């Protein structure tokens, strides 16, 4: 899944 | 009797993953996963740490006639349908982890296990010793020695925020995950009532589609945000939130108390509207 800063 | 439960755990997984023919936590990858590791604690048990309550038989008993209830629910059931699914994902998720926190590459390692906060590692090693799991009942009372929950809703709550693996026992991997998520240690208790009961932006039990989905409700408020353990990096909380231009992003924070990060996101305007509501609870 995509995490962000 | 051990062997012929790790057996009839396997053969169930098998029907299932039979049966079950996406992103984290998947079904589908899990349930091999599970099975392989099972024929891996097989292959150690026919070959174990300290012996008594608590130790690793007793956590494999247990384990294992939860992991069969749980895997009986998912048979039964193959937007009601998905939501149980997804509960059951994160639920074997949780039991895949914990079996590999404890018996890597099938092999026990409960009575060395080493919590991630170190004043909650004291707690656990003094209180329950080289046991790896307690019952629920026990666990509250030995925790009580230093962070009493009030019993009725508060303390089924607390309950319900622990068990992982809603196995009704709490092992030394859930209380790491919930030491790390709810650190500080000398304000646990404080910490998670504040966060997890009173605090609307928590959500128990989500997968990142379901915030993802959820969130969309408030993407034409930017500020909107919520909070929920990652499903994949256990003992780390996930905020999703609506920046700017309405997307819904999510990030996991700097290993520090999710308070502090609440109060440094509200101050700098990113986390104002929990669950997309008006009110932000202060958590000072
Ligand atoms: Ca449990």
């Amino acid at each position: 899944n995509e995490y962000t800063a | 009797e051990e062997a012929r439960a790790l057996g009839r755990a396997v053969r169930m997984l098998q029907r299932l993953e039979e049966q079950c023919v996406v992103s984290p936590p998947s079904l589908r990858d899990l349930l091999p996963r599970t099975a392989q590791l099972l024929r891996e604690v097989a292959h150690s048990r026919r070959a174990g740490g300290p012996g008594g309550p608590g130790g690793s038989g007793d956590f494999l008993l247990i384990y294992l006639a939860n992991l069969e209830a749980k895997s009986r629910q998912v048979a039964a059931l193959l937007s009601r349908l998905r939501r149980q699914l997804a509960k059951l994902a994160i639920i074997f998720s949780h039991m895949h982890a914990e079996l590999h926190a404890l018996f890597p590459g099938g092999k026990y390692c409960g009575h060395m296990y080493q919590l991630t906060k170190a004043p909650a590692h004291t707690f656990w090693r003094e209180s329950c010793g080289a046991r790896c799991v307690l019952p629920w009942a026990e666990f509250e009372s030995l925790l009580g020695t230093c962070h009493p929950v009030e019993p009725g809703c508060t303390a089924l709550a607390l309950r319900t925020t622990i068990d992982l693996t809603c196995s009704g026992h709490v092992s030394i991997f859930e209380f790491d995950v919930f030491t790390r998520l709810f650190q500080p240690w000398p304000t646990l208790l404080k910490n998670w009532q504040l966060l997890a009961v009173n605090h609307p932006g928590y959500m128990a039990f989500l997968t990142y589609d379901e915030v993802q989905e959820r969130l969309q409700a408030c993407r034409d408020k930017p500020g909107s945000y919520i909070f929920r353990p990652s499903c994949t990096r256990l003992g780390q909380w996930a905020i999703g939130y609506v920046s700017s231009d309405g997307s819904i992003l999510q990030t996991i924070p700097a290993n520090k108390p999710l308070s502090q990060v609440l109060l440094e996101g509200q101050k700098d305007g990113f986390y104002l509207y929990p669950d997309g509501k008006t009110h932000n609870p202060d958590l000072t």
